[PDB]
């Protein structure tokens, strides 16, 4: 039954690999979203300061 | 900040140019007044010249 043992273990290894790859994919996506949101805040700040400048000008 | 420096510099530097030109404007007006006097003096001297008894 040596092959059944390893069959079960390699399938478990497969599942673990899928789980961590998916977690890494989530990380990559979250980090991209994080950059997009940061940039959105940067644009909000830009618009606010640009508006004060033009008002004062 | 750079923009502010630009606008603030213009606000000082534009008023400096305006005040400097205002100074030149009144100075030129003062010189015109001096010229008018001298041109009147020339006409007054001519009137004296027309008087034989003083011009001779």
């Amino acid at each position: 039954s040596q092959s059944q043992g390893i069959q079960q273990l390699l399938q478990a290894e497969k599942r673990a690999a899928e789980k961590v790859a998916d977690a890494r994919k989530r990380k990559a996506r979250r980090l991209k979203q994080a950059k997009e949101e940061a940039q959105m805040e940067v644009e909000q700040y830009r618009r606010e300061r640009e508006q004060e400048f033009q008002s004062k000008q | 900040e750079k923009k502010e420096k630009q606008i603030e510099q213009q606000k000082k530097i534009q008023m400096s140019n305006l005040m400097n030109q205002a100074r030149l404007k009144v100075l030129r007006a003062r010189d015109d007044l001096i010229t008018d006097l001298l041109n009147e003096a020339k006409q007054r001297l001519s009137k004296v010249v027309k008087d034989t008894t003083r011009y001779q």
